[PDB]
RNA sequence: AGUAGAAACAAGGC
RNA sequence: GCCUGCUUUUG
């Protein structure tokens, strides 16, 4: 969330190892339904973000 | 409409919101039953990441002890502790070099502190590792027990009282052969509880004085699975304290590091350093902010870089200073783990469970383990001593954060631009584990010879830099330690919300710690005044129905239901009621600074006002100052700080009861003498009363003085007042067979 | 002058002390919102800043066809209808010309 | 619809304290609010709650 | 069964 | 029948 709030600031963000973050996030979605809509909810976001 | 409340992140920036983004009005995570496991991974990770080192055994400890200094170099992205003594070294030396005088005259200061303080210092602070006891006790506990087996055994040299005295005792007991000790036991069948003598080998005592018991921590907010922490014993202590006294006094005079200031302070710091960096920074220049962690921070760092900055910082110092300050990272490059509780085996067929503690993991046939566990195990048996394993390579969590603080500095001060030879720079803020990096440059290449330099660098000393939870950013927005700077700091509420419930101390004490909080996050977190009235009248629902104290005119049954309403109609003044015994809340943003007593005392009966403000009460314990009203309190993010509350002593400023469970325990006996001490201290405090303000000092027993005392003031009380000559001769008796009982 | 320290507000640019959101159009001094700034329809969207350097326009980005990188303090050299190649701001190479 | 559930000692004291979730949205609520009034100098209460 | 989730509870100790 | 309901929790 805080590297897109930069991207959407133009403030030239980067990264050394995302694939990491993205593997690390999933590890935690496993069964509760909470947790799961959470991660819906963030892929809409950016979906409607990053334009 | 479906409905999605990231979406608002899509017009309100995120950290003008952050607060949503932390789920702290749930439960947080906790442990269940052992954390052997935990241990053993992080034993097999250190050594992992120390591998190509050189393998030796220890002539006192029989251990097997991995040296990885001056190693080999990296060759991967992937953690190392191979440090290198030689930058380590040059790093302290420009450090020196930039802000001179500063080991000097931290030295100085801390060789005052040396030989000023005392004994009794150990007695403050957290739990400590027993050795005489296998397990933790608390602080002074595990000095008195210490104490005890020395003065059995012949070591009395703290005596003097000083602290550097007590560490000479524990040095010279390590040069002796056959230690003793003593161990509680209890037997019912008639309840008889004793003691009994055993012995202790050199190396059984070398072991037991070199480990560190080790758990799991609980109540961990941001993390999905479970971390080991460590806790050192007493004889590792005092030399950690005057080592972490030298480290807070040259930190203090770095304006990079961010441990030894907390709450505004650290903010406050914080932002000055930021401007100062963009004010030295170039217009034409281009700027970055990288906000990092470090991985496996406490594993990679070594105690033999401790001691190499330790002789380099005591260079040009007395000798005994120089030694006294080695100790500690040489206990720790020696040092022990124990494993834990163990494991617990299960049944279905038979229907049974079974307990398999640590020491007997080399012991035991690996089929009843499964694949995780079983390696674990295959991999640890080698450095298995007496129930705990060696762990020479690394740290653990928790110690040593402000040398580590020093270091990260030392590397930080490498980026001054007569130290690159270049163009582009660096500086940046550091704790231990977390840091912001700023790296100043005319293009994008420079940007990344400079984090590469940096990340480089930081390896050659065994600091590993998280890529995984680390990116970069224009100047202007980054996070430090769960603080949030968008061009300013930014206000965040959701950590302190576990801050405005009961407390969970006493009546008064939990309702003038309810409304401080109040007016705390008003100043310094974004409360406002609407949402504080909501606080105000949430937090009284919650007192009312912890406490079983209802508003008196209400049909509320609780066991003391009866008892507020004989109260409420006895009492024509009812707005001078307590919360606590029926009364209505006079409370509002206009007066949240005043206590409970002070705000309605016009308005009390008289007779209300005698009761409750009564000294003769039964329910009320002062003890020491240091204790008066201060009450310790858990936070999210961080360990349990003290709070200081306004409040005046009444009669519901109560203690509640104890734990009662060691009855049942063969450890019994420590409650009889605790009881019997208190006995003899609250009697010292009959006679000398500022025993409790403050610190007594002598050599005499404790009697002797008593009854001297008693002598005196019976003597100048009979004189001019009070005493007649009945009084006077019967104590007079009284006294001389206590002199009988003592001196034979 | 703030405190005794010299915060410098950037011309041509955004800084910490004066930022201008482009997404939620807030302005931003110092940490604190300074008002929502609105849409002119007359902001002219090309390219163009005219009020950055004295007597010197800004006509866009680098080429590498007028030469290296000038800099701010070695531009009274150029004359009339001189167009040039001047690195500004952070680290930020753009043309420009006379007039 | 009937069930065998349980619970834990914690998990009850988390759940009988609810109410502070109350204070969350509202303080961000707030915020929000006066975020404006230091723009324009005067209460948005109404404003916003009725317009 | 169920709670839960890298190890435990589903009472324990003498 | 007796006893217990946090006896081991980094900074």
């Amino acid at each position: 969330l805080l590297v897109v709030q930069a991207l959407r600031d133009n403030l030239e963000p980067g990264t050394f190892d995302l694939e990491g973050l993205y593997e690390a996030i999933e590890e935690c979605l496993i069964n509760d339904p909470w947790v799961l809509l959470n991660a819906s909810w963030f892929n809409s976001f950016l979906t409607h973000a990053l334009r | 409409m479906d409905v999605n409340p990231t979406l608002l992140f899509l017009k309100v920036p995120a950290q003008n919101a952050i607060s949503t983004t932390f789920p702290y009005t749930g439960d947080p995570p906790y442990s269940h039953g052992t954390g052997t496991g935990y241990t053993m991974d992080t034993v097999n990770r250190t050594h992992q990441y120390s591998e190509k080192g050189k393998w030796t055994t220890n002539t006192e400890t029989g251990a097997p002890q991995l040296n990885p200094i001056d190693g080999p170099l990296p060759e991967d992205n992937e953690p190392s502790g191979y440090a290198q003594t030689d930058c380590v070294l040059e790093a302290m030396a420009f450090l020196e070099e930039s802000h001179p005088g500063i080991f000097e005259n931290s030295c100085l200061e801390t060789m005052e502190v040396v030989q000023q303080t005392r004994v009794d210092r150990l007695t403050q602070g957290r739990q400590t590792y027993d050795w005489t006891l296998n397990r933790n006790q608390p602080a002074a506990t595990a000095l008195a027990n210490t104490i005890e087996v020395f003065r059995s055994n012949g070591l009395t040299a703290n005596e003097s009282g000083r602290l550097i005295d007590f560490l000479k005792d524990v040095m010279e007991s390590m040069d002796k052969e056959e230690m003793e000790i003593t161990t509680h036991f209890q037997r019912k069948r008639q309840r008889t509880i004793g003691k009994k003598k055993q012995r202790v080998n050199k190396r059984s005592y070398l072991i037991r004085a070199l480990t560190l018991n080790t758990m799991t921590k609980d109540a961990e907010r941001g993390k999905l699975k479970r971390r080991a922490i460590a806790t050192p014993g007493m004889q590792i202590r005092g030399f950690v304290y005057f080592v972490e006294t030298l480290a807070r006094s040259i930190c203090e005079k770095l304006e990079q590091s961010g441990l030894p200031v907390g709450g505004n302070e650290k903010k406050a710091k914080l932002a000055n350093v930021v401007r100062k960096m963009m004010t030295n920074s170039q217009d034409t220049e281009l700027s970055f902010t990288i906000t990092g962690d470090n991985t496996k921070w406490n594993e990679n760092q070594n105690p033999r870089m401790f001691l190499a900055m330790i002789t380099y910082i005591t260079k040009n110092q007395p000798e005994w200073f120089r030694n006294v300050l080695s100790i500690a990272p040489i206990m720790f490059s020696n040092k022990m783990a124990r494993l834990g509780k163990g494991y617990m085996f299960e049944s279905k067929s038979m229907k049974l469970r079974t307990q398999i503690p640590a020491e007997m993991l080399a012991s035991i046939d690996l089929k009843y383990f499964n694949e995780s566990t079983r390696k674990k195990i295959e991999k640890i048996r080698p450095l298995l001593i007496d129930g705990t394993a060696s762990l020479s390579p690394g740290m653990m969590m928790g110690m040593f954060n402000m040398l580590s603080t020093v270091l990260g500095v030392s590397i930080l001060n490498l980026g001054q631009k007569r130290y690159t030879k270049t163009t582009y720079w660096w500086d940046g803020l550091q704790s231990s584990d977390d840091f912001a990096l700023i790296v100043n440059a005319p293009n994008h290449e420079g940007i990344q010879a400079g984090v590469d330099r940096f990340y480089r660098t930081c390896k050659l000393v065994g600091i590993n830099m998280s890529k995984k939870k680390s990116y970069i950013n224009r100047t202007g927005t980054f996070e430090f330690t769960s603080f949030f700077y968008r061009y300013g700091f930014v206000a965040n509420f959701s950590m302190e919300l576990p801050s405005f419930g009961v407390s969970g101390i006493n009546e008064s004490a939990d309702m003038s710690i309810g409304v401080t909080v109040i007016k705390n996050n008003m100043i310094n977190n974004d409360l406002g005044p609407a949402t504080a009235q909501m606080a105000l009248q949430l937090f009284i629902k919650d007192y009312r129905y912890t406490y079983r104290c209802h508003r008196g005119d209400t049909q509320i049954q609780t066991r003391r239901s009866f008892e507020l309403k004989k109260l409420w109609e006895q009492t024509r003044s009812k707005a001078g009621l307590l919360v606590s015994d029926g009364g209505p809340n006079l409370y509002n943003i206009r007066n949240l600074h005043i206590p409970e007593v002070c705000l309605k005392w016009e308005l009390m009966d008289e007779d209300y006002q005698g009761r409750l403000c009564n000294p003769l009460n039964p329910f009320v314990s002062h003890k020491e100052i240091e204790s008066v009203n201060n009450a310790v309190v858990m936070p999210a993010h961080g360990p349990a700080k003290s709070m200081e509350y306004d409040a005046v002593a009444t009669t519901h400023s109560w203690i509640p009861k104890r734990n009662r469970s060691i009855l049942n325990t063969s450890q019994r006996g420590i409650l009889e003498d605790e009881q019997m001490y208190q006995k003899c201290c609250n009697l010292f405090e009959k006679f000398f009363p500022s025993s409790s303000y403050r610190r007594p000092v002598g050599i005499s027993s404790m009697v002797e003085a008593m009854v001297s005392r008693a002598r005196i003031d019976a003597r100048i009380d009979f004189e001019s007042g009070r005493i007649k000559k009945e009084e006077f001769a019967e104590i007079m008796k009284i006294c001389s067979t206590i002199e009988e009982l003592r001196r034979q | 002058n703030v405190r005794g320290s010299g915060m410098r507000i950037l011309v041509r640019g955004n800084s910490p002390a004066f930022n201008y959101n482009k997404t939620t159009k807030r302005l931003t001094i110092l940490g604190k919102d300074a008002g929502t700034l609105i849409e002119d329809p007359d902001e002219g969207t090309s390219g163009v800043e005219s009020a950055v350097l004295r007597g010197f326009l800004i006509l866009g980005k680098e080429d590498r066809r007028y030469g290296p990188a000038l800099s701010i303090n070695e531009l009274s050299n150029l004359a009339k209808g001189e167009k040039a190649n001047v690195l500004i701001g952070q680290g930020d190479v753009v043309l420009v010309m006379k007039r | 619809y009937v069930r065998t559930n349980g619970t834990s000692k914690i998990k009850m004291k988390w759940g009988m304290e609810m109410r502070r979730c109350l204070l969350q949205s509202l303080q961000q609520i707030e915020s929000m609010i006066e975020a404006e009034s230091s723009v324009k100098e005067k209460d948005m209460t109404k404003e916003f709650f009725e317009n």
